[PDB]
């Protein structure tokens, strides 16, 4: 999803489904990566 | 106007895009582990180039 190396075009757009895993939110924190990060509906930090 | 009692002013020199990250209740490298202001905090926020 977020290291693909093309995504789809903002016209067409492909959703991706997510579901059965385990979703590590810490790596982000750890290793700085996304430059814009915000979240409208909950916390950035609580995902975890 | 309005006067106080005890005034401090912390200064410090940080990278140019680091200082959206200072206010109360923001989030980020900054907020979380070198300088961080309370939720509560009253003051003036000041930055210069």
């Amino acid at each position: 999803v977020f290291n693909a190396t093309r995504f789809a075009s903002v016209y067409a757009w492909n959703r991706k489904r997510i579901s059965n895993c385990v979703a590590d939110y810490s790596v982000l924190y750890n290793s700085a990566s996304f430059s814009t990060f915000k979240c409208y509906g909950v916390s950035p930090t609580k995902l975890n | 106007d309005l006067c106080f009692t005890n005034v401090y002013a912390d200064s410090f020199v940080i990278r140019g895009d680091e200082v959206r990250q200072i206010a109360p209740g923001q989030t980020g490298k900054i907020a979380d582990y070198n300088y961080k202001l309370p939720d509560d905090f009253t003051g003036c926020v000041i930055a210069w180039n």
